[PDB]
């Protein structure tokens, strides 16, 4: 009997800062412990300085994509190119997802952008359909290996000013963008070693209002 | 001659040319002139933009269809419409599934084919409409007329729309100025301006007025107008 | 037949010629934009003193941020009316963006924008030629207020005044001069009444003409019958000034 | 998932918290389980989150025509019933919904229709639906009356949010407060119950089950 | 000529059939409403000069369409059924979907929506009926009026009339009733509808039909004894 | 300027007196006009007061 749906892997990470927003992610490929291909991209522009990886079920991610670069072609057609916004893309993907409910498809995705504010903005997607605004939201099978050292280096939750012992909250704290990147790759090289879904190589495109940046680090092979 | 035989599309004349035909071209004769030419590397439409009064705003007449298309219309407003919408479909389906951008002739030989079936129908609408489209492709810079009739026909420049005389003269003075000329995107531009003038009765040379397109091997698809208007009037 | 198969020899359509009188005919209706705000006036052309003036209406809110009054024939209207609220609904609950002005004017347009009975590549739920024009007036972000003038003839126009109806060859006349763009959102209202005095036989009073805008900030807000009535005080003690 | 509703005199008082898990594992704690269908009713993601929020979008689609069509303000019963028709009549689509349509008219007073992904519409005073619906019972029940004081009423629904929190391990969060007043829906804030606790733990002498 | 046709939108702006109906509803009987502070009186005509008729089993002109819902209409019998029965069967589907119950001016919609749709589509004639469609809103009891028209379109009127000799009945109602003010008292309101009928009956019990609605779902038609009370009254009046 | 090419390619059925129609008209507007010269665009006008339709009949899109 056919697979229903396969898997590919992998691991995403989207961060809402206040000023930029990143989407990482491996360029491992995998089925089982083979490794399908070292470097496949996955973080895709669709434009307007939104990115988007739909992550997982390599070839319901590929679907969901190609329908939606048509999309933007026919939103800008006839609302006279209205920049389409991050929240009308949201609740688009959303519309695709529900598509099918009975055999729902089986990525878990992320778009981040800009809100209109301004401010760095992610939001996510669970397969079931749901989506909401999220601050800092790793995605796949390691999304849970990833998020605690977020909320420890960053969001400073558990965190307390030395000397109260709890008194007093450690509180928010914003962080340049290249703080972030370096945060980004150290999370990714420890989840080198201890799961085989991360390496190969870490892309990352980062979207600002200056434009898209591109950076690129190498992982290990092992 | 009203109704009787060449009254609707079935019914022949002893001779077999429908009246309507003609009629459906004069609808093009009373619509807003345009000049399209190209260079091997360039295409580039002048369209004036046409207003009924001085508070309804200078309307566009042309078109983006696609990021690499794009067209123009004289003659019958709800025709244009059904049909343009359609050759945005069909470029959408190639890209798609088959990778490619859909050629530019390649889409005009389906286009012909629409106005047909409504020639063979008992009813519907021959379209009344006649489109220059012009389109960036691996064949580069093409220049396409759609007829009423549905004929489609690789030309280096026409004009269509009221009095054409002025700029198909023009242009057949100037043919092989403009079709040397490559690698320059603004005296392409130029060119155009020139031809529009002498079909107008001087009605209007305002920036605000005239709306130029190009697309070539070069510019993608855009819209000029106000001041990029202003520097090659 | 004299249909749309039948390519007029003008190179028009009948149907489209045809279209038009209705508009003509048409109860008259006023728009003046601002960038304060659109204010629209009808008459609602009272005729009995049992008639209910107040029940019927030509002005209708369409949506939030939009609303519109309508010129041409009574009963296209309804079916009119219906299509546009649905198209601007089906938007809101896909995208969940307000729309533009722009974007709904065409909307509505695009079923306008076909005739006949024949389609090709193309669904039909017409079987009929309609003949209503609207005057569309509202508010986006992008462009502030606009003010549209759909026809169920050719393109969609943009204006930034524009009088239709029976009254409307002298109405147009006195707006091209009279607009401007410095007004404030109190000198246009009594600037649309002025206009609507002239072009009514029967005085001008409260009973049969409605006014409302559109300003983002109150919403399409219908005017209460006392605030009209204020105005209509206003406009005749300025006159007997001047 | 811990949401709760009750209605008094000076109308309803909805809380909810904001976990939701996927597997084992929190996913979230920003899952914000009221849905403003439009600024008179609130719905609840309880249930099946997906499902609720797909079909309360499609909610407040229904509500905005019927406005536009009568010009009048929709009866909580006209909308609750419009869902729940859709509702059964897809069944069988891996839908599990189950909201709390509330609201509060003088066409009827407060009003709360229990939905539900099998079709059932169910009218109470008092609803609770969660897999920590049983805990928040027991503090909601003995100091539910509809005489209770409107004041009363916004303390005792964080109460019932805190207790249902520490118990439970699919609820923690934040509380948001909202009551449903007869102009529509107010926000009352964001809460964190974490914080709560402690200082509930030190006010009463509660929270003595709890080490120290 | 454009008698012909409907999707022909006619340069007259006007399709003939459209006109042709209006010759319909004048040939039907006369049904009036006028309505008070609470309460909406019917007075119509039915004929029954028809002899060996039994009258028990004839239709009465009014129809209950719900239960605080009633119509009178003027204009061909037979083209009428359709309206009652659409209207009917939608009187119950309100309720089975929104619980509540009928809006009368949904109800005054949905009737005018099927008249308009038949004129779009092609080989659907327009009735030529106008009616009354007349109630009380859910959880109101101000009494609502409403006439439709082969239009395809609805008005609200304080009071009004349709049918045969109508010219006659408006001068009535324009000098004894008032917009401003209805009569207040049932009474009243009963008594000059009996006046404006005997205009164009020219004297008959049962030729004369009252049905008054009140609200909250309570519809009597009064007492032959009553209606003849009423002319009696009048009659007297009519020599002084 | 005059094309003799375009003119007569609009044109269909025109027998000798028509044709003599549609020279006279082309002038008659440079007459107005005042230039002893006819244009092009006067004669391409010209033809439709000859035809039935009065001429450049307007139309609603442009």
């Amino acid at each position: 009997q056919f697979n229903p749906y396969g898997d590919n892997g992998g691991t995403i990470l989207g961060i809402a800062g206040e000023d930029f927003a990143v989407l990482a992610g491996d360029t491992r490929n995998i089925t089982d412990y083979s490794i399908n291909s070292r470097y496949e991209p996955k973080v895709f522009d669709c434009g307007d300085n939104i990115v988007m990886s739909a992550n997982g079920f390599a070839a319901d991610g590929d679907a969901l994509v190609k329908r939606f670069k048509n999309s933007v072609k026919w939103y800008h057609f006839d609302h006279n190119d209205k920049k389409l916004s991050i929240n009308s893309a949201a609740r688009n993907i959303q519309h695709l997802l529900y598509g099918k409910r009975f055999f729902p498809y089986y990525v878990h995705t992320i778009i981040a952008g800009l809100d209109e504010d301004g401010k760095g903005a992610v939001y996510s997607f669970d397969p079931v359909g749901s989506y909401e605004r999220e601050q800092c939201r790793a995605g796949g099978a390691a999304a849970s290996l990833i998020m605690p050292f977020l909320d420890n280096q960053v969001n400073f939750k558990n965190q307390y000013e030395p000397g109260t012992n709890g008194k007093v909250k450690k509180p928010l704290k914003y962080l340049s963008v290249e703080e972030v990147i370096k945060l980004v790759r150290d999370s990714f090289t420890s989840a080198t070693e201890r799961h085989i879904q991360v390496g190969d190589g870490l892309e990352i495109l980062i979207v600002t209002k200056d434009g898209v940046r591109k950076e690129f680090y190498e992982l290990k092979r092992d | 001659f009203r109704n009787n035989y060449d009254g609707d599309t079935v019914t022949f004349s002893p001779t077999g040319r429908l009246f309507q035909v003609e009629y459906a071209l004069e609808a093009i004769k009373q619509g807003s002139v345009t000049v399209g030419l190209r260079s091997n590397t360039h295409a580039v439409l002048v369209a004036l933009k046409r207003n009924a009064d001085e508070l309804s705003s200078y309307q566009k007449k042309i078109i983006k269809c696609d990021e690499h298309m794009g067209l123009s219309l004289a003659g019958l407003a709800p025709d244009a419409r059904v049909l343009s919408n359609y050759l945005r479909q069909q470029c959408n389906y190639s890209s798609l599934v088959f990778n490619r951008k859909l050629a530019v002739e390649r889409a005009g030989h389906l286009l012909c084919d629409k106005a047909q079936k409504n020639t063979q129908s008992y009813g519907g609408r021959p379209y009344g409409v006649g489109l220059l489209i012009i389109g960036y492709d691996k064949s580069g810079a093409h220049l396409l007329e759609f007829q009423p009739s549905g004929n489609v026909t690789e030309l280096y420049g026409t004009a269509i729309g009221a009095r054409s005389q002025g700029a198909k003269t023009y242009l057949e003075r100037t043919l092989d100025t403009f079709i040397k000329i490559d690698g320059n995107p603004d005296e392409l531009i130029k060119a155009g301006v020139e031809a529009i003038s002498q079909s107008l009765r001087d009605e209007s040379l305002t920036v605000d007025n005239l709306s130029i397109a190009i697309v070539g091997k070069d510019t993608p698809f855009t819209i000029y107008d106000g001041e990029a208007v202003a520097k090659y009037i | 037949d004299r249909g749309v198969s039948t390519f007029s020899p003008e190179g028009r359509l009948f149907q489209v010629e045809y279209s038009l009188e209705a508009i003509k005919l048409g109860s008259t209706a006023i728009g003046i934009a601002t960038k304060e705000g659109v204010v629209l006036g009808v008459e609602k052309r009272a005729t009995s003193p049992l008639l209910e003036s107040d029940s019927i209406e030509k002005i209708v809110e369409i949506d939030r941020h939009i609303g519109c009054a309508m010129s041409g024939l009574t009963a296209d209207a309804r079916s009119m009316i219906e299509h546009a609220r649905t198209a601007a609904v089906t938007h809101n609950l896909y995208y969940d963006e307000d729309i533009n002005v722009e974007s709904l004017t065409q909307s509505v347009c695009d079923l306008a924008l076909r005739f006949g009975e024949g389609a090709s590549g193309e669904e039909r739920l017409m079987s009929r030629p309609f003949g209503v024009a609207l005057l569309i007036a509202g508010h986006d972000a992008d462009d502030g207020y606009q003010l549209f003038h759909a026809e169920p003839s050719g393109t969609f126009y943009r204006y930034n005044a524009k009088a239709i109806g029976s009254g409307s060859e002298g109405a147009q006349a006195e707006l091209l001069n009279e607009w401007h763009s410095s007004l404030t959102l109190k000198e246009a209202e009594l600037l649309v009444l002025k206009i609507l005095k002239q072009v009514m036989e029967e005085k001008l009073d409260e009973n049969n003409a409605q006014l409302s805008c559109i300003t983002k900030q109150d919403g399409f807000k219908i005017y209460d019958n006392e605030k009209t009535a204020e105005l209509i005080k206003e406009l005749k003690e300025k006159e007997a000034a001047e | 998932t811990t949401t709760l509703a009750f209605r008094f005199q000076g109308g309803i008082i909805v809380a909810v918290d904001s976990r939701a898990t996927a597997g084992n594992w929190v996913a979230s704690q920003t899952v914000k389980k009221v849905i403003e269908i439009n600024p008179f009713l609130l719905g609840t993601m309880a249930g099946g989150a997906a499902d609720c929020q797909f079909w309360e979008t499609w909610l407040g689609s229904q509500c905005r025509l019927h406005e536009l069509r009568e010009k009048e303000r929709i009866s909580v019963a006209a909308a609750s019933k419009i869902l729940s028709n859709l509702v059964y009549q897809y069944k069988g689509a891996g839908l599990s919904m189950g909201t709390m349509i509330c609201g509060y008219t003088r066409k009827e007073g407060p009003t709360i229709y229990y939905v539900d992904s099998d079709g059932t519409r169910l009218k109470g005073d008092i609803f609770c639906v969660g897999s920590g619906q049983t805990f928040a019972y027991g503090v909601l029940d003995s100091n539910y009356k509809w005489d209770l004081s409107v004041e009363d009423a916004l303390y005792l629904g964080k109460r019932s949010i805190l207790a249902a929190a520490h118990r439970d391990a699919y609820s923690g969060g934040s509380v948001n407060l909202y009551h449903v007043t007869e102009d529509g829906w107010i926000y009352h804030g964001n809460h964190d119950v974490g914080e709560l606790f402690w200082k509930v733990k030190e006010e009463e002498g509660s929270f003595n089950n709890v080490i120290g | 000529g454009y008698d012909r046709a409907l999707s022909i939108f006619s340069p007259d702006g006007h399709i003939f059939q459209v006109e042709y109906a209006l010759e319909a509803v004048k040939r039907g009987t006369c049904a009036v409403g006028v309505k008070g502070k609470n309460c909406v009186v019917l007075g119509c005509e039915r004929r029954s000069t028809l002899k060996l008729q039994d009258t028990r089993i004839t239709p009465s002109k009014v129809s209950k369409i719900d239960s605080h819902v009633v119509l009178s209409f003027s204009g061909l019998n037979a083209d009428s059924r359709i309206l009652i029965e659409k209207a009917r069967v939608e009187a119950q589907s309100h309720r089975l979907t929104l619980e509540d119950p009928v809006t009368v001016e949904y109800l005054t919609r949905y009737v005018a929506g099927v008249q308009q749709r038949y004129t779009q589509s092609g080989g659907v004639r327009p009735f030529g009926v106008s009616t009354l469609i007349a109630g009380f809103d859910p959880r109101d009891d101000e009494p609502k009026l409403y006439q439709t028209e082969p239009s395809g379109i609805y008005s609200s009127w304080s009071a009004q009339t349709i049918g045969r000799n109508s010219k006659t009945v408006r001068e009535f109602l324009e000098k004894n009733y008032d917009r401003k003010e209805p009569p207040a008292t049932v009474e009243e309101c009963v008594k000059l509808t009996v006046r404006s009928l005997l205009e164009v009956v020219q004297t008959g019990a049962k030729n004369i039909e009252i049905t008054v609605v009140k609200p909250d779902s309570d519809i009597v038609a009064l007492s032959s004894e009553e209606i003849n009370q009423y002319v009696t009254q009048i009659e007297q009046e009519k020599q002084e | 300027d005059i094309n003799w090419q375009e003119l007569a390619r609009s044109t269909d059925e025109f027998n000798g007196a028509q044709l003599k129609a549609v020279t006279v008209e082309a002038g008659m507007i440079a007459l107005r006009n005042g230039q002893s010269s006819v244009k092009h665009e006067d004669f391409v006008e010209g033809i439709s007061e000859v035809q039935a339709r009065k001429s450049k009949s307007v139309s609603f899109y442009a």
